């Protein structure tokens, strides 16, 4: 329910259990509103993409860090 | 492990198929609606509430069309236009969308009033009121589109740039439902409800006994009061008249009788508005339905990688179908409306 081509976007169905090394994280993005689950996706220096739970304290702290 | 779920095929296929398709849509749609607008302004000249709504409806398709080349590029590459252009175009798209269905509904009601409440429709179907109604309708279409604009942003998603809606994760399923229901109620339920109500009032009036006129002398057979001095009992349908009966004035057979102008014009005006409304449901009801399935995919147990990918294929196909609709209404006028096809012929004669 939004602009076209949201169907082409990826979604998360699992979240990583423990915090990733803050050192290894480059960027972040939120998955589309089309997705069944809310989710944060971290991308690494090695450009892996890992789904994380936006409700977790470490995830929101990680997000805050990447802004500054 | 814990990686996003890929629709890698769906994306790559879409990137090849959609850009030429949308281009074709933008081609046909632009010249089609420009033509419609040119004919309504310069050849039919806007003399009624109907012409006004048809005008606004074509304008609605153009708002939609202006965004199509950008979605076409987005599919072909990524979102290269930056965030403000993302919010703007999303806005135009939903304004086009809602205003589209709102004027189809207003067309339906405008014709309903003309057929069912003819007397009330005298002062109510003033072109003046057509205009103020259109203005209010555009305002409303805009407010209906505001949340979609604010929820939508461009963002870098790893390698690719996107233009997408996001809902605050704290009230995630609330907003998804709100947005989905807003589209489905306004885009599907509401016009279905209007269609149902209005078309029961109209079919009622339409299959009442029809008046016929002699093509030779112009005598009118009024079914209400038949024709007594020639043996025809009042309230007799023209079909229910003995075949050996002739025109009381000139004596031609029933073979030389036609329906009165006001009755055939009414049949034509109902055929037009009906076709528009249901062709709309042909092109857009699939998307709304798939939108409901996606929003409640957990309810149907479709919320896993494999299932949601099939869901996503369906979503993109039906969204795309809906997208092509912004070129369909002029085509409808060309195959259904006698008024358009003739004025189109004069359009080409004026070229010579
Ligand atoms: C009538 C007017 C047009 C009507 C709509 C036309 C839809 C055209 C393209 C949709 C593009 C979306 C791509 C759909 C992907 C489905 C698919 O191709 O399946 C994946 C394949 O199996 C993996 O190898
Ligand atoms: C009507 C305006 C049409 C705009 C066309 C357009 O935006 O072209 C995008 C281009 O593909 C970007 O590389
Ligand atoms: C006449 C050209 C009609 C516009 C076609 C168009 O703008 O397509 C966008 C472009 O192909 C996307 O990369
Ligand atoms: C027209 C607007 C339609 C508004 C539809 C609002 C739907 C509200 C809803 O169902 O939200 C789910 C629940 O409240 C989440 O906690
Ligand atoms: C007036 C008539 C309006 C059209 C009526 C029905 C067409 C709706 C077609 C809906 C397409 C369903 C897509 C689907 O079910 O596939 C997803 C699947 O669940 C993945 O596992
Ligand atoms: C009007 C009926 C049109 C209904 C069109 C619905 C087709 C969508 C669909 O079912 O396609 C999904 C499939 O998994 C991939 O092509
Ligand atoms: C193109 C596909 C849809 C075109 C619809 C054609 C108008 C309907 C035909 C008719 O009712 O006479
Ligand atoms: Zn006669």
């Amino acid at each position: 329910q939004g602009p076209p081509l949201m169907a082409l976007q990826s979604c998360c169905f699992a979240y990583i259990a423990r915090p990733l090394p803050r050192a290894h994280i480059k960027e972040y993005f939120y998955t589309s509103g089309k997705c069944s689950n809310p989710a944060v996706v971290f991308v690494t220096r090695k450009n892996r993409q890992v789904c994380a739970n936006p409700e977790k304290k470490w995830v929101r702290e990680y997000i805050n860090s990447l802004e500054m | 492990t814990s990686e996003p779920c890929q629709k890698i095929n769906v994306k790559q296929i879409a990137a090849r198929l959609l850009p030429p398709l949308y281009s074709l849509v933008f081609i046909f749609g632009f010249v089609g609606n420009m033509l419609v607008i040119l004919i309504l302004i310069n050849y039919k000249r806007l003399k009624s509430m109907t012409d006004i709504y048809l005008l606004n409806l074509a304008i609605s398709d153009l708002f939609f069309l202006l965004t199509v080349p950008f979605w076409a590029h987005y599919a072909a590459a990524q979102w290269d236009f930056g965030n403000t252009m993302c919010q703007l175009l999303t806005g135009l798209y939903f304004i086009g969308f809602f205003s589209g269905i709102f004027f189809i509904i207003l067309l339906t009601i405008d014709r309903y009033l003309a057929v069912v409440h003819a007397v009330f429709a005298l002062k109510a179907r003033t072109v003046t009121f057509g205009v103020v109604t259109s203005v209010i309708t555009w305002v409303v279409a805009v407010f209906a589109s505001l949340p979609n604009i604010i929820f939508t942003r461009s963002q870098k998603e790893g390698l690719h740039y996107t233009c997408s809606s996001h809902f605050p994760y704290s009230q995630y399923q609330f907003w998804k439902n709100f947005q989905t229901l807003k589209i489905v109620i306004l885009g599907l339920v509401l016009p279905l409800l209007v269609m149902v109500i209005c078309y029961s009032g109209i079919l009622k009036t339409l299959l009442r006994m029809k008046k016929y006129t002699c093509t030779v002398c112009g005598y009118i057979y009024n079914p209400e009061d038949g024709d007594p001095d020639n043996g025809v009992n009042p309230g007799t349908d023209f079909k229910d008249i003995p075949d050996d009966w002739v025109c009381p004035l000139c004596g031609v057979g029933k073979d030389q009788f036609e329906e009165v102008e006001e009755e055939k014009k009414r049949h034509r005006d109902v055929r037009l508005i009906f076709t528009i409304m249901i062709v709309y449901f042909l092109f857009w009801a699939p998307y709304n339905i798939v939108l409901l399935l996606n929003t409640f995919q957990e309810f149907f147990g479709l919320n896993n990688c494999s299932s949601s990918n099939r869901l996503d294929q369906a979503m993109q196909v039906t969204e795309t179908l809906g997208m092509t609709h912004c070129c369909i209404n002029p085509i409808i006028y060309a195959f259904v409306g006698e008024e358009f096809r003739n004025y189109l012929l004069v359009f080409f004669q004026k070229h010579i």
